RNA sequence: CCGCGGCGGGUGUUGACGCGAUGUGAUUUCUGCCCAGUGCUCUGAAUGUCAAAGUGAAGAAAUUCAAUGAAGCGCGGGUAA
RNA sequence: CCGUCUCGCCCGCCGCGCCGGGGAGGUGGAGCACGAGCGCACGUGUUAGGACCCGAAAGAUGGUGAACUAUGCCUGGGCA
RNA sequence: AGCGGCCCCCGGCGCGCCGGGCCCGGGUCUUCCCGGAGUCGGGUUGCUUGGGAAUGCAGCCCAAAGCGGGUGGUAAACUCC
RNA sequence: CGCGACCUCAGAUCAGACGUGGCGACCCGCUGAAUUUAAGCAUAUUAGUCAGCGGAGGAAAAGAAACUAACCAGGAUUCCCUCAGUAACGGCGAGUGAACAGGGAAGAGCCCAGCGCCGAAUCCCCGCCCCGCGGCGGGGCGCGGGAAAUGUGGCGUACGGA
């Protein structure tokens, strides 16, 4: 009904409408302050995609961050070595800034699970978001049959680890040709599993 | 340094607890009962 | 340094191997424990067969081994319709059932279809209370008869067939074949400036 | 990682069986290999059925 | 190479300033509804002065028309202040010496002190031991009035801010030589640290670019563009002209 | 002037009789000529050379070629405690 | 026998062509010309790995020290 | 040593009921509905991989589409599968 | 200036719940060098390696295709043999270096959002009683109170479905 075609307001990014409602809540949000609680998302359009159903126990913040790559945090220059590693400039970092945001809102909040994130705003030199975040213990959470997956140790800091699927672009995998070095658990143990000398008993 | 762990570690004081958990855990952490009153 | 007369070679161990070496003392301590989680499992299911459910007759890729027929992962869902068998019922008989293969050809439908119609003769199927079968059960006598069947239930083998000595056509003495065969590669080669220089003279002949 | 074992072909194996086998019927053999084989009545000593009981 | 003493004063470790025995901050005092409608009376308690730096204070005690209290202020001393001088300060305010009234109002050529560079900051500029601006103009459109600081240089303000009237208290300091070494120590054992100059033909050529060498000499020239690393930026910074003119 | 970083920090509770950067070495006495060089600075469409971008044309297109062209070096004045 | 150049003649065909095939003569090749390899064990020799054992002057990451001495500070003490 | 014995304890799983819960399936034909959006992709700079007119990842600007989209190991258009 | 209501937002020694630090053999995410080799040495190599930082478990990760091949075609992931020291990169020098197919171990598959229909058909907590309660649960009652129409449950997910 309308949720088919927020979601087709919802990429009218460049018309009139939508560059008047960013150009006035990236302004609300920027005299807030960088991690604070939103009683109820923005969008519930993208929020229902991801899992984000409406009852108790579930909870969204709403964090900032900078933006930009980042330089070497060395003295002056001197960045002792050969010359190839003298770069502090342009370097670019590996993971995205929407898991810097997972894993800042992750921490601060250790007794929660984190589910998901999406976009909402961007400045010259601001990018916000948002988060879901669900409470392990609570009994709605904990009496459902689909959904008590959670609660169990193993699914503690998903974020961290890099399981969320900001991370999962970071890792680097999938299937086909495009993706050979990550076969096995991941592009590490695709590397140990090649750089080592099976020696067997007889040879 | 892999010398100035083993000056201290869990295996060197008492482990006051550890010790007896070690042996409770061959019960499968029974409470409760008791051995049969005669 | 090399001397004389060697062979030129380029070992790799340049890298720091002695840290990351897997030696395999384990191997003859492992055959037996998974000759344990074997038997033991054999044992938990005791007249349903060891080797899984039956698995389709699959041809091979790549020209190399294209002429061979080998096991597969499961039946599709045409060789199901026209068998008759509902698509969830046969996973709960040990029938392998995969929805992602296709059928272009017909000739192996067919043979599948023949191999699923001599299982469902060859199956004894007992009754869920041992006091009141279904139309379709088997008897108390089949139930007194029925054990395990170890190993690859039905076998897939390759086999070919034979053919007896003919007499030779007086025909086939005037056949070539090398300048066929490089008539083939010429004509597959020249189709494009054939059906062009032919567009060409189309064009060319309205004056 | 020192090389400990060894492997041997088949086809020997079967050789110094049939190598090892052809050598226990000879009384000299036997004899000056140490054991007390002076009385016995038949090197290939072949004894009933009645033993596995 | 070492680190040059240039680059060594702006970590803030051992070249801060001496703040202990200071009275407190030479501040004005602020805007309000009374200092742009009328003016207030201060009664001015003592001279009381520090030579920590320099230049003399003023105690000045306002009556503060809000709670019933007495504001404290402190002030530069301009030149002649009694001890007990009902010092006004306002807009309405006429005009003598310790009074501090707005530059729009005053006419031309008139020597002040103490100006502020915005309307209201409470006080940054010609407050030293004898120095003095003059108002050069006005001009009623666009609010705005000219004037000349002790530099030589010429400015624009707008005609709103504060000044006191008359010149800082404490002129001809720059004489009566010191003939004494240790009398400019006691000087700069007070504010700060930096008086024994050691120059830099004499270092070593690992702490200063100039040095080095048998002979004291330079070699390269003293004068150096501005677009130039830290640590290079030691000669003459900057040239128009290098010379004898007097 | 510091510093990996921000509305960061010292000088600064400071304001040209003041901060900061240099060469000489009391007083008395004098401090000469040279701006071609290497530096430094100022007038720069008074213009020879000068990236990315944005522009035009030919092509099926990837492309290719043209106009224009910031600082700075070049050219022109000032400067030897 | 394959690669490559020179001279020049006939044949083939569901497709008739910038199609396909054939000869004689010199040149390049780790090739055929009635097999000789595979797997195991031992020996010497050359090498890659800490590599016959002992030996540097240095280079890098991450941490501990102003109780001696170097300078600024606070607070106190002494000089017939 | 031995399918030798005895005495305890906790279960795995088999059967009787006594309780509550849930009334659900095929085949054959007619009419309806059917998908994830600052992401795909494009330019660029930097690290990377065996990946070579650029495999992946990350950053900045530009920014889509429904007989549509990506892949089909040499860049580019027109084509068919 | 009133009584009122949804919204945004605070305080409490409010009721009941939670996480924080350690071990660190194996594991996943980031960050990341130099000796050394090339008879010198700066791209390379040494290495996505030591050190450094943050997270878990009895195992962790991966994962039911935006997949491989051009065959008469296979059909989730991991693991061993093999392809292979090969196609390729590289002051084309020193040197680094994959995958698909084939035979085998193990074998298991699935649910939501949207599109729509059933009168919020939905939960959690407080109250009283009965049973059992050393892993706090079931049935009966609550004109006893709360969250949800910015969407709670049921059917239903690309193998077509109603
Ligand atoms: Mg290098
Ligand atoms: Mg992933
Ligand atoms: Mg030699
Ligand atoms: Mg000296
Ligand atoms: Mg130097
Ligand atoms: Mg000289
Ligand atoms: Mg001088
Ligand atoms: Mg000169
Ligand atoms: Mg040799
Ligand atoms: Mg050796
Ligand atoms: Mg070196
Ligand atoms: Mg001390
Ligand atoms: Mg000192
Ligand atoms: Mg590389
Ligand atoms: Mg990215
Ligand atoms: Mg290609
Ligand atoms: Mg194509
Ligand atoms: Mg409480
Ligand atoms: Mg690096
Ligand atoms: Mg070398
Ligand atoms: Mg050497
Ligand atoms: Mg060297
Ligand atoms: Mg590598
Ligand atoms: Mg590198
Ligand atoms: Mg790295
Ligand atoms: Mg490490
Ligand atoms: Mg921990
Ligand atoms: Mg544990
Ligand atoms: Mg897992
Ligand atoms: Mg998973
Ligand atoms: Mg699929
Ligand atoms: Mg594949
Ligand atoms: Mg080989
Ligand atoms: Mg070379
Ligand atoms: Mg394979
Ligand atoms: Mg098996
Ligand atoms: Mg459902
Ligand atoms: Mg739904």
């Amino acid at each position: 009904g309308a949720y088919k075609y927020i979601q087709e307001l919802w990429r009218k990014k460049q018309s009139d409408v939508m560059r008047f409602l960013l150009r006035v809540r990236c302004w609300q949000y920027r005299q807030l302050s960088a991690l604070h609680r939103a009683p109820r998302p923005t969008r519930p359009d993208k929020a229902r995609r991801l899992g984000y159903k409406a009852k108790q126990g579930y909870v969204i913040y709403r964090i900032r961050v900078r933006r930009g790559g980042r330089k070497r945090p060395v003295p002056k220059g001197a960045t002792y070595g050969k010359p190839v590693h003298h770069g502090v400039n342009q370097l670019k970092f590996a993971r995205s800034l929407q898991s810097v945001a997972e894993e800042r809102a992750g921490r601060h909040c250790g007794a929660l699970r984190v589910l998901n994130s999406y976009w909402v705003g961007e400045d010259s030199t601001y990018k916000f978001f948002e988060v879901i975040l669900i409470d392990p213990f609570h009994k709605a959470i904990r009496r459902n049959p689909d959904t008590q997956w959670i609660t169990k140790p193993v699914h503690k800091h998903r974020e961290m680890r890099g399981l969320t699927s900001a991370g999962r672009k970071s890792r680097g995998l999938g299937k086909g040709h495009k993706f050979h070095h990550t076969i096995g658990g991941s592009r590490r143990a695709a590397w140990r599993r090649r750089n080592t000398l099976q020696l067997h008993r007889y040879r | 340094s892999a010398k100035a762990k083993r000056r201290n570690t869990t295996g060197t004081g008492r482990m006051r607890h550890l010790k007896i958990v070690y042996r409770r855990f061959r019960h499968g952490f029974r409470e409760g009962t008791t051995p049969k009153p005669k | 340094a090399p001397s004389r007369n060697g062979m030129i070679l380029k070992p790799h161990f340049h890298k720091d191997w002695q840290r990351r070496v897997a030696t395999w003392f384990n191997q003859p301590a492992r055959k037996i424990r998974r000759r344990k989680a074997r038997q033991a499992r054999a044992r938990r299911i005791a007249p349903r067969p060891a080797a899984g459910p039956i698995r389709p007759i699959v041809r091979c890729p790549t020209v190399r081994y294209h002429t061979k027929v080998r096991a597969g992962r499961g039946f599709s869902l045409e060789e199901l319709r026209v068998a008759g068998i509902h698509k969830k019922v046969a996973r709960t008989i040990g029938i392998s059932v995969d929805p992602r293969r296709r059928n272009k050809s017909t000739e192996s439908l067919q043979a599948n279809v023949q191999r699923l119609k001599e299982y469902r003769s060859k199956l004894v199927l007992f009754p869920r209370k041992p006091s009141a079968p279904k139309k379709g059960d088997s008897s108390a006598e089949e139930l007194k008869l029925a054990t395990q069947l170890t190993g690859p239930v039905m076998p897939i083998r390759n086999v070919f067939k034979k053919e007896k000595a003919r007499v030779i056509t007086e025909e086939e003495k005037n056949f070539k074949a090398f300048a066929s065969l490089r008539m083939a590669r010429a004509n597959a080669r020249l189709f494009g400036i054939r059906a062009k220089r032919a567009k060409e003279a189309a064009e060319q002949d309205v004056e | 990682w020192r090389r400990w074992h060894r492997r041997v072909n088949t086809t020997q194996k079967r050789y110094a069986i049939c190598s090892a086998l052809a050598a226990s019927a000879l009384p000299a053999l036997v004899m000056s290999k140490g054991h007390r084989i002076e009385e016995v009545p038949e090197l290939p000593l072949v004894v009933e059925d009645k033993v596995e009981g | 190479g070492r680190v040059i003493r240039g680059q060594r004063k702006g970590a803030g470790s051992v070249f801060r300033a001496h703040v202990k025995h200071r009275k407190g901050a030479a501040r004005l005092r602020a805007v309000d509804f009374a200092e742009r409608h009328g003016y207030i009376k201060g009664i001015v308690k003592d001279i009381i002065h520090d030579p920590g730096r320099g230049a003399p204070l003023a105690k000045v005690v306002f009556r503060d028309p809000y709670r019933f209290k007495k504001r404290t202020e402190l002030f530069i001393a301009a030149e002649g202040i009694h001890t007990g001088q009902f010092v006004y300060c306002g807009k309405k305010a006429q005009l003598n010496i310790g009074n501090v009234l707005p530059v729009g109002t005053m006419p031309e050529g008139t020597i002040v002190c103490c100006l502020e560079e915005k309307p209201g900051d409470r006080g940054k500029l010609a407050r030293a031991s004898g120095n003095y601006a003059t108002v050069i103009s006005h001009n009623p459109e666009t609010k705005k009035t000219r004037v000349k600081l002790p530099s030589g240089s010429k400015k624009v303000i707008s005609s709103a801010n504060r000044a006191v009237v008359g010149v800082v208290a404490g002129g001809g300091r720059i004489d009566k030589p010191i003939l004494k070494a240790g009398r400019a120590y006691h000087k700069y054992k007070a504010k700060r640290n930096c008086w024994p100059r050691v120059r830099g033909v004499a270092m070593n050529p690992v702490e200063h670019p100039f040095g080095g060498g048998n002979h004291q000499h330079i070699g390269k020239p003293s004068t150096i563009r501005r677009d130039a690393p830290a640590g290079r930026k030691v000669g003459l910074i900057a040239a128009r002209r290098t010379g004898r003119l007097r």
